[PDB]
């Protein structure tokens, strides 16, 4: 049990092991803003020839064609690569400066639409380069197959389209509209399926588990348990309805029309009547979960952490069912009107209802509350 | 049809039991036409 | 290649800081122990020093003493100023190094304004190119995360073991050598005797660690799909020769083969690796004596197993039925083999799991073609006519040939497994008071399911015992053909599992059908020459794991036994015979006594004279 | 060993390298031997 | 059987025994005058332990019957080993042999 008896090699394990876990992880460092402004220069390419037009593109536009061009070389599915990965990875920690601005005081309207000024020169260092293409292009690919490829094209669409520029918005709607394909929004008809939601089941297996805490290899904890098992991709699916609702946001009316029937194309597919889907099964899960803590007094800290986890997504679905129809769109009002969308706000309702007494009838739940008001709100 | 579906007037169904975990069949084995719940899955009609 | 040398260099200059590291740290904690030893009054001290440099797993202890980057952390730690100054000089230089922070200067300066200038220069068209400069790119100016993805690689070894650990990497380098290469006989042969040596280095127990680091289980999993994706029935047969006993190494390494559980089930089939080894086999080894993973186990898995066994129970086995036995209709190997693998999953560490036994009596009952022939309205037979069936099958060798497989013992030994799986996927003694509804409700499902007399029947029908024949020799019974006490054993398991024994005079029912018989059995083979026979190894075995334990709780109701007294009189009689030890192990010894001595703090005195 | 010429990277695959690698192996050609399942062949 | 054919003389006295391994280099054809297997042009010469029987037979039996600094062609026939089925992609199964070579510093 000290350490000093064991033996030198395996003690040198553990100190890598910890050092790495504990000192190079936290060791953050901004490269992403350094790199993307060296790519983007062009270089003496413009000195050597003024004269000359439709020139050589720069070093960044090369690397986004190329990711564009494996993604529409034909394959039955999209190989998992790091390059892309960190490529992807650093475009959208680029544009995040001015998402997270580098007890919320008044801001000042210059700074603030300086700031949009900002967030706009970021997205355009991209979006000039075939970056708004190549994310529609890889969304395509993927066919529905729920992958770390599919989450970083996700990430980086969120980072070209945060504020709803309309720029981004104008170039993505042209190429789809030209190209007329329908991988597109197949692929996000399946994604959006795969999408998970409250289980129940895998709540009790993972709070057996955890119960159970008995010493493995690793350790005395666990630490080779499955996480989350309970809302698994749930960053995933915030990231898709975020995504969706970016395409929406500003009252685009062409896209929200678009959304919903995509006329041109062989095929429609209705992305709000599918987001109205995933609602109901995201309501009935969020019920059954009520249901099993009805009879319990108090809910527990797993118990909290999971509601946190569905409440918060069903907040970004609820804001991106408002984004398709903030601005007044009659088909898309139509479209919900007659769709299950009053099922399950009736559902909602029922949840809120009871949650509310159930919660208000204690003091260590209102961090809880508060969230399921909000929820409410939206 | 797919679980967390509306049930319309004149649709088949299959009823599972919540006591013994067993469909509800029509044996006709015994030629009496009786009704059982067993494992050999059974359609019903459910009209208003 | 530079740049993987740069690489290289740095993980080794961490490594030998490490080793100079941890002499430092080790001295400074036997100087903290010493001080824990000489003085430990006060209780506050005592119980810090007792939880971060005593009775904690070194991983904890190392990562609570080497979390001090942070100042407030720092603040308090039980590290000296020399050593903490050390570890952050040497910090600094690692991020020096990584280039953390005209004319260049440096290796990553170079290959980063090389690369740039390269693609202002003109639009390259060369895609291999093109990702190779990029590529490149990133990591001169990403150097930490290339460090960090390299550390799970990194492995530190003693010196002593060197050698050991160069013909380990000898042999996985043909493994993977021949892994490119499609498989042929001598390919085939070359690469058995490099799992052979496999096994044979010392480093592969000694180290599980880098058995992961270096990921050869990755490597013979794709082997194995290539094989499988039927061909070369001894690379299936080497399959799980290497890969189970990687899973018996260490429990980290039965996660990671837990990870694989969806392909193995995927193409899990008997014609698959028929001969001792299997896919399944490897399946089922990932999930033994393990709580996290049976937990973990998702239930589409236990889909994928329940179809097959309904495969299996539809119609009689393709290879059997090649090999010329007569035409059964339905599988009993196979089924025997899923069902050991569904009671490795339902059952760990003498605990029924609630969620898969859940699962597992729902898909089964589901399928009611699962259960064969016998426990089906449509057979219209039960357990009882399955056994007599069987029995008369192994009885006769018109049917029971067609040489080494011999269709009544598979059988019976496969609704011997049906029936272990039920017992095991029975609930627990203390959730059936508590009044789990599920679980009350699965013991009702299993009640319908398995008729009581049936039970008595199958133990009241008795073995064939071992006969002397001609003089100076012992014929014996082929157990591998006909009824063995390995059923009895599953048999009675479900009795003590689902049903219980809480009537006394069912009690005595039981003992005076077919258990009495068989611990008569048990005196008469004690003889020496009876004794190291196979059959009464078995028996014998039967009795310690099964037969006594059962009695040893059943003692209580022993207790005022009037009527059959006589009976209980033999039954202690051959409880004293097999108490005096003649070719027994001593845990079944032990199990034997103990029994006895459950039973004579029960019975009357006044019954127990003779 | 200048002084100043600390903070500067040494040239890369100039250190030592201490990494177990497995060693190369090679069969000479050789034809006039008299050629007797069979053992991996060397380059 | 070989057909040993002086071409330079040179000892012609100290003859290999049983039992010690010769250092040969050498040019091997085959009939048609087939440079295959040539030490001379791989710059390595060729080591062989009579009695063990590691080189070709026939080869063997010619370099006992030579001296050491005389070169000599050693004409084989068939009869030496792999003569049926030769070693793959260099010598056709069935074919003869020659072999133009001398000995220097036997050992």
């Amino acid at each position: 049990t000290p350490l000093y008896n064991l033996p030198t090699h395996r003690a040198c394990n553990m100190f890598l092991e910890s050092y790495k876990a504990a000192w190079i992880l936290t060791e953050d460092h901004s490269f992403e803003d350094r790199m993307i402004d060296d790519l983007s220069k062009a270089g003496e390419q413009e000195e050597e020839e003024e004269e000359v037009e439709e020139k050589k593109p720069d070093p960044l536009h090369q690397l986004v064609l190329h990711f564009s061009r494996t993604a529409l070389t034909e394959k039955s599915k999209l190989d998992e690569d790091y390059l892309y990965m960190a490529y992807a990875d650093i475009m959208a920690k680029s544009c995040h400066l001015e998402e997270g601005g580098e007890e919320e005081v008044e801001v000042s309207f210059e700074e603030k639409e300086m700031e949009k000024q900002r967030l706009l020169y970021q997205q355009s260092r991209l979006h000039t380069r075939g970056a708004a293409e190549m994310v529609l292009q890889m969304i395509s690919a993927c066919k529905g197959e729920t992958g770390a490829m599919v989450s970083s094209t996700l990430k980086l669409g969120i980072s070209i389209l945060n504020g709803g520029n309309a720029e981004v918005q104008q170039k993505m709607l042209d190429y789809l509209k030209d190209k007329k394909e329908v991988g597109f929004f197949q692929s996000i008809q399946a994604l959006m399926q795969t999408c998970s939601v409250l289980d129940l089941n895998a709540f009790e297996r993972q709070n057996k588990a955890e119960g159970l805490g008995m010493v493995n290899e690793d350790g005395t904890v666990i630490n080779r348990q499955n996480g989350e098992k309970v809302m698994a991709d749930d960053e995933f699916t915030q990231d898709l309805f975020r995504f969706l609702q970016l395409l929406c946001e500003g009252h685009n009316n062409d896209f929200q029309n678009y959304l919903r029937t995509q006329t041109g194309n062989t095929t429609t597919i209705n992305i709000i009547i599918c987001t109205v889907d995933y609602l109901l099964r995201l309501q009935e899960s969020i019920s059954d979960f009520y249901w099993y803590y009805s009879g319990k007094d108090v809910i527990e800290e797993q118990g909290k952490r999971n509601f946190s986890k569905a409440m918060s997504v069903a907040k970004q679905v609820f804001n991106s069912l408002t984004e398709y129809i903030q601005g007044p769109c009659t088909g898309n009002q139509q479209s919900l009107a007659h769709s299950r969308l009053w099922d399950a706000v009736v559902g909602f309702l029922h949840v809120f209802a009871h949650m509310m007494m159930k919660l208000a009838q204690d003091s260590s739940q209102i961090e809880l509350l508060k969230e399921l008001l909000d929820l409410q709100k939206d | 049809r797919s679980e967390g579906e509306k049930v319309r007037v004149g649709d088949d169904l299959i009823l599972v039991s919540v006591s013994s975990e067993r469909y509800l069949h029509l044996s006709t084995a015994s030629g009496e036409l009786q009704v059982d719940a067993s494992f050999m899955q059974t359609l019903w009609n459910m009209n208003p | 290649y530079f740049c993987d040398q740069e690489l290289q260099h740095r993980v080794e200059s961490l490594a030998a800081f490490a080793e100079r590291y941890v002499d430092k740290l080790q001295a400074n904690q036997r100087s903290r122990y010493a001080l824990l030893m000489r003085a430990f009054t006060m209780s506050a001290a005592e119980t810090a020093r007792r939880t971060r440099e005593f009775r904690s797993p070194p991983q904890e202890q190392i990562n609570m003493l080497l979390h001090f980057k942070d100042e407030a952390d720092e603040e308090d730690c039980p590290l000296p100023e020399d050593i903490r100054q050390d570890l952050q000089d040497f910090h600094q230089d690692l991020l020096a190094h990584c280039g953390i922070q005209k004319k260049p200067q440096s290796l990553q300066e170079l290959v980063s304004h090389m690369v740039v200038r390269w693609a202002q220069e003109d639009y390259v068209q060369s895609p291999e190119l093109v990702r190779a400069m990029f590529s490149l790119l990133h990591r001169q100016y990403d150097g930490l995360g290339e460090l960090l993805r390299a550390l799970p690689r990194a492995y530190t070894i003693s010196p002593s073991s060197v050698e050991d650990t160069m013909s380990l990497l000898e042999c996985l380098g043909q493994i993977r050598s021949l892994l490119i290469v499609q498989m042929g006989p001598q390919e085939e042969n070359l690469m058995i005797q490099s799992i052979g040596n496999i096994m044979n280095n010392k480093v592969f127990y000694q180290h599980p660690n880098l058995m992961r680091a270096l990921g050869m289980h990755e490597t013979v999993m794709e082997v194995m799909v290539n094989v499988l994706g039927i061909r070369f029935p001894k690379m299936v047969t080497s399959c799980c020769r290497f890969l189970c006993y990687f899973c018996r190494i260490s429990r980290q390494n039965q996660r990671s083969m837990f990870d694989h559980l969806s392909y193995l089930l995927e193409n899990s089939g008997i014609g698959l690796g028929m001969q001792g080894s299997t896919p399944l086999d490897v399946a089922a080894a990932s999930v033994i004596d393990n709580n996290e993973l049976a937990l973990a186990l998702q239930e589409q898995d236990l889909e994928k197993v329940v179809s097959y066994l309904a495969g299996c129970g539809l119609q009689s086995c393709p290879m059997l039925l090649a090999k010329g036995y007569p035409d059964i209709g339905w599988n009993p190997c196979g089924g025997e083999r899923y069902l050991d693998f569904l009671r490795f999953a339902v059952f760990v560490n003498g605990e029924s799991v609630e969620e898969n036994a859940n699962v597992v009596v729902r898909l089964l009952i589901r399928k009611p073609e699962c259960f064969g022939p016998a426990l089906r309205g449509e057979g219209g037979s039960g357990l009882l006519a399955a056994i007599e069936e069987a029995i008369r099958i192994s009885e006769d060798p018109a049917r029971d040939g067609p040489n080494r497989v011999h269709l009544g013992h598979a059988i019976m030994s496969f609704y011997a497994a049906l029936i272990d799986l039920l017992g095991r996927c029975a609930p627990e003694m203390h959730l059936i008071q508590a009044g789990k509804g599920e679980a009350l409700r699965i013991r009702a499902i299993l009640r319908s399911l398995v008729p009581l007399d049936d039970l008595v029947g199958i133990i009241s029908l008795p073995l064939q015992i071992p006969t002397l024949g001609k003089d100076g020799a012992l014929v014996q019974p082929k157990m591998s053909a006909s009824f063995v006490p390995d059923h009895k054993a599953s048999m009675v398991l479900f009795l003590d599992r689902v049903y219980g024994i809480e009537n006394q005079d069912f009690l005595l029912h039981v003992l005076d059908v077919g258990f009495l018989p068989d611990m008569r059995a048990a005196a008469s083979l004690d003889t020496a020459t009876f004794s190291t026979t196979e059959m009464a190894l078995a028996l014998n075995r039967y009795l310690c794991l099964a037969v006594l334990p059962l009695i040893t709780k059943c003692a209580p109701l022993f207790a005022g036994t009037e009527h059959r007294a006589i009976m209980v009189d033999s039954m202690l009689h051959t409880v004293y015979r097999l108490s005096r030890g003649r070719s027994l192990t001593k845990a079944q010894r032990d199990v034997i006594e103990d029994c006895l001595m459950a039973l004579c703090r029960y019975i009357r005195p006044s019954m127990l004279q003779h | 060993r200048k002084g100043g010429n600390a903070r500067r990277h040494g040239l890369p695959g100039v250190g030592v390298t201490t990494s177990l690698r497995p060693p190369h192996h090679f069969s000479p050609p050789c034809f006039v031997a008299a050629l007797p399942e069979a053992p991996a062949r060397l380059s | 059987g070989v057909e040993i054919e002086t071409i330079s003389p040179g000892d012609g006295r100290t003859f290999p025994k049983k039992g010690q391994t010769c250092v040969v280099h050498y040019t091997g054809m085959l009939q048609n005058g087939k440079k295959f297997d040539s030490s001379r042009d791989r710059n390595k010469p060729f080591k062989f332990r009579i009695g063990k029987q590691e080189v070709i037979k026939g080869f063997e039996e010619g370099a006992a019957q030579m001296s050491l600094g005389q070169r000599a062609k050693l004409t084989c026939t068939p009869d030496v080993a792999y003569g049926a089925t030769g070693h793959p992609g260099v010598i056709p199964p069935n074919a003869t042999l020659i072999f133009d070579v001398e000995l220097l510093n036997l050992e």
